[PDB]
């Protein structure tokens, strides 16, 4: 399984060559190479059969990371004010990380999570970054809140899911208020337009069965035009008027926006609209993705854009986009008519050796050595570690089996579109859409025999789902609840 | 942790 | 010491509203007295939808303590427009925010909304401000995105002159001279030269661009930014790879720039993306086995971090 995933310790580490042309980029790169390679030098090779003497042991310090997340989970110092508008993310980073680490919350604590998040829900639609009496709704807290309710909630009267179901029409109306004619969404009233909002909106709309044609119009075109000449995706595309005569990407290909763009596009491929979604260049996206994996001297972590530094959070943003790009490339190959596509071993080595907090301290995972761990990097390092450990693919036979078991006669009330002709043409078309969207959302599998657990089985974490980034054992009962499947 |  | 707002004469008529967290919230933040007080009164201000100078002052107080507070920024902009405040004065305040370290998706979007609403007939002074702001961090993503938006928005209004575009390319060229590894400035060059609707596409311009790209590769042969730009350039304009191969082959060991006869020092060969170029040029010539051979060498020897990807490209050749 490792013929094409060489360990970082098995390869010659060498600096990025200067070509005798110094620059500020190269000064930072070289300094970062020194930092990471020195930590690898102090650390026993995780693949070694007996851990070496004097060296640091790289085993995943799951209990330290649990304690890191617990201490910040029930009280945060005053400095976290800068994240006061991000508290649903603090919830999500915590409870998804605990899911990945295999640590259960008790029911009382889960109930506190649900109650906290429901106080962020506005009756007019959507979650904000804080209580509804203090913050307006925002697409990004709405994703983080919905996913956190998938992780911590349940179908009972105190489980939060019932409240989400009752909120479907208002959430939909919030989404439609966010919609721009060119296919972008503002993240909130008066807010910025980029693929983060598209991603967060499409995930929530998929999970809650509130997708309509009017919601999706031009959304595919906005995302497709975000792809740059490098093959990744920028934050947004600009529509030049003549509807628009052309669309132009507005910045660099970036791992964060490439994740959101690939995931958004992938979610759109489930939607049965004519000539929809507008295609992307999947091969160029796959090429960009694999090119962002760092060299052995930088630990095999991912960078977020060309000529910048590796960072553990891109294990999720870039690494977690790889199965999506791979599947889109597979689909185009099949339309014209298996070795791992990135170094799954090296990414785990980066996570274990470089991205963990030094042992016996606060715990947590981090951007890189020399950076303080935080909830965000803890969640995204572990999410990317999961993608590296477990070979995830989107299985057509699984989707086909899902189609066979779908019950189109069960479901929540159809959303009422804002425009008279903005819904599905008829129940045949709406039910076919519900079936395709639900069946593909549940199409990701872990490939049997594809597991690679660097450092031994005690390093294994649970399997996250590409596109959604929650465990499948959370995704399945959650989306089944809102589509009334069982 | 600035993603929004 | 701090004076509570319940003790302020200007605020004596306002009953603050407490944060509605519910009984025992998770991830609670231990807010400073100043921040809690300001938010208690903002909740009251926002609930009654008061548009006033004191509400404006309160929003500034809050976004200084938390520049990421998108709700308060939204309220602040609605105050500016409701009160017909000087948006030029607000821009001057936003210059200081980024100066006093206060930055965010919200500060940058606020600046964009200001520029959109002012709608200057000539945005040159904002262009120059943005150029200056890139000195501390020349790769600041929001800033590069904002610069793209500024040129795109005001060019749709017909307000970017040919002189302005030309000075912008001059500025971009200087950025890449100071750091040819600045991928953000490479992306900007692509906008200026290729993607923007007003870009010239002629035989001259394609020749000039290819000269600039090749010169850049020969200056820094291992610069991924220059290689990706070359590959995007050729792909975008449907240009064959083979005619340029003479300038690339020395890195895989006429009339366009060639490598320096003694290659610069610290240039270990082969350059993997040069091999990628060679392999794709073999595919262009339908020499699929010669391409597979280069992919195999990238996989097994010259770019082993991507051993699996390069093996995938090798298998595709069959
Ligand atoms: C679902 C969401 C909220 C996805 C957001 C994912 C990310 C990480 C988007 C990136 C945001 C961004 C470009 C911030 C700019 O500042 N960050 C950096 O400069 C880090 P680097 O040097 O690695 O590019
Ligand atoms: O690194 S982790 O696995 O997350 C947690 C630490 O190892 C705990 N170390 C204890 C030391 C004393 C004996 C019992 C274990
Ligand atoms: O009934 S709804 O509109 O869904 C929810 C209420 O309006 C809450 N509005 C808040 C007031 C204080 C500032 C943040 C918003
Ligand atoms: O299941 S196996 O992969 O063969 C081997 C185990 O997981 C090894 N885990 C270590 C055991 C001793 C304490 C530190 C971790
Ligand atoms: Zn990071």
């Amino acid at each position: 399984a490792t013929e094409f995933t060489p360990s970082v310790y098995s390869l010659v580490s060498k600096p990025l060559p200067s070509n005798s042309r110094p620059s500020a980029t190269l000064d930072e790169q070289a300094e970062t190479e020194d930092l990471i390679s020195q930590l690898f030098d102090l650390t026993a090779d995780p693949n070694a059969l007996v851990s070496e003497h004097g060296k640091r042991y790289s085993g995943l310090r799951k209990q330290e990371h649990t304690q890191f997340l617990a201490s910040s989970f029930f009280q945060l110092p005053g400095k976290f004010v800068s994240l006061d508008a991000s508290r649903p993310w603090l919830v999500f980073w915590t409870v998804h990380s605990l899911d990945l680490l295999g640590v259960a919350l008790d029911q009382g604590t889960k109930d506190r999570v649900v109650s906290t998040l429901l106080h962020f829900l506005s009756p007019k639609g959507g979650f904000g970054g804080g209580p509804a009496n203090s913050q307006i709704p925002h697409l990004l807290p709405t994703y983080a809140s919905v996913c956190s309710l998938a992780i911590a909630g349940n179908d009972s009267s105190t489980g939060g899911w019932k409240d989400l179901a009752a909120a479907r029409q208002s959430i939909y109306e919030f989404f439609m208020r966010c919609k721009r004619p060119d296919g972008g969404f503002v993240v909130c009233e008066g807010g910025e337009v980029d693929v983060r909002g598209t991603y967060c909106l499409l995930v929530v709309a998929t999970l809650l069965d509130i997708i309509t044609p009017e919601l999706l119009h031009n959304v595919d075109k906005f995302v497709s035009a975000c792809q740059t000449y490098e093959g990744g995706f920028a934050c947004a595309s600009f529509p030049f008027p003549s509807e628009p005569s052309c669309r132009v990407s507005m910045a660099e290909a970036h791992g964060g926006y490439t994740s959101c763009s690939l995931n958004s596009h992938f979610l759109l491929t489930s939607v049965p609209l004519p000539s929809f979604p507008l295609s992307i260049d999947a091969n160029a996206a796959l090429r960009w993705t694999v090119l962002q994996q760092g060299e052995p001297i930088e630990g095999g972590g991912f960078r977020g854009r060309t000529n910048k530094l590796v960072d553990g959070c891109y294990s999720w943003w870039v690494g977690g986009g790889a199965p999506v790009a791979e599947e889109l490339v597979r689909r185009e190959k099949s339309r014209k008519v298996i070795p791992p596509i990135f170094n799954r071993v090296a990414l785990q080595e980066f996570t274990l050796v470089a991205a963990q907090q030094d042992p016996g301290s606060t715990g947590g995972l981090r951007d890189k050595p020399g950076k303080r761990p935080d909830q965000y990097h803890t969640c995204n390092n572990l999410s990317g570690l999961s993608i590296a450990q477990h070979k995830m693919s989107h299985s057509p036979s699984t989707v086909s089996s899902n189609r066979l078991k779908f019950d189109a006669s069960k479901g929540l009330p159809a959303v009422k579109p804002v425009a008279p002709g903005g819904g599905w043409k008829n129940e045949d078309e709406r039910q076919n859409a519900r079936r395709e969207i639900w069946a593909n959302a549940l199409g990701w599998i872990e490939e049997e025999g594809g597991e690679i657990i660097v450092g031994g089985k005690d390093n294994r974490i649970n399997t996250t789902t590409p596109v959604f980034n929650i465990l499948g054992l959370r995704l399945k009962p959650f989306i089944n609840y809102f589509y009334c499947q069982e | 942790m600035i993603i929004m | 010491t701090y004076i509570p707002m319940s003790q302020r004469r200007s605020w004596a008529d306002v009953k603050p509203i407490m944060q509605d967290d519910g009984p025992n919230p998770v991830v609670p933040i231990m807010y400073s007295e100043e921040y809690k007080d300001a938010m208690d009164y903002f909740r009251a201000i926002a609930a009654k939808e008061e548009k006033s100078e004191r509400a404006l002052e309160l929003t500034e107080i809050i976004v200084r303590m938390n520049p990421a507070h998108y709700t308060v920024w939204q309220y602040r902009f609605s105050l500016l427009t409701s009160l017909n405040k000087s948006l030029e004065d607000e821009l001057r305040l936003m210059n200081e925010f980024a100066v006093q370290n206060l930055k965010s998706y919200q500060v940058w979007h606020h600046r964009l909304l200001l520029l959109d609403r002012i709608s200057p007939q000539d945005p040159v002074s904002e262009i120059e401000y943005i150029h200056g702001s890139l000195l501390p961090d020349p790769k600041n993503y929001h800033t590069w995105a904002y610069l793209h938006w500024l040129y795109s928005h005001f060019s749709t209004l017909g307000r970017i002159s040919e002189a302005q575009w030309g000075s912008e390319l001059d500025w971009c060229n200087e950025m890449l001279r100071v750091d040819g590894r600045n991928n953000s400035a490479w992306g900007w060059r692509w906008y200026l030269r290729v993607s923007r609707p007003g870009a010239e596409t002629s035989s001259r311009s394609l020749q000039d661009e290819l000269i600039y790209i090749l010169k850049s590769i020969h200056l820094i042969p291992h610069n991924v930014s220059a290689w990706n730009y070359l590959r995007g350039f050729l792909k975008h304009f449907s240009l064959p790879l083979v005619p340029i191969l003479p300038a690339i082959l020395p890195y895989t060991a006429f009339g366009f720039p060639m490598p320096s006869d003694p290659l610069p020092e610290d240039t270990p060969l082969p350059v993997p993306l040069a091999l990628e170029y060679l392999a794709d040029s073999f595919i262009e010539q339908n020499r699929v086995d010669d391409a597979a051979k280069v992919f195999e060498k990238l996989s097994s020897e010259y770019d082993q971090m991507r051993a699996g990807y390069w093996e995938f490209r090798r298998r595709e050749c069959a």
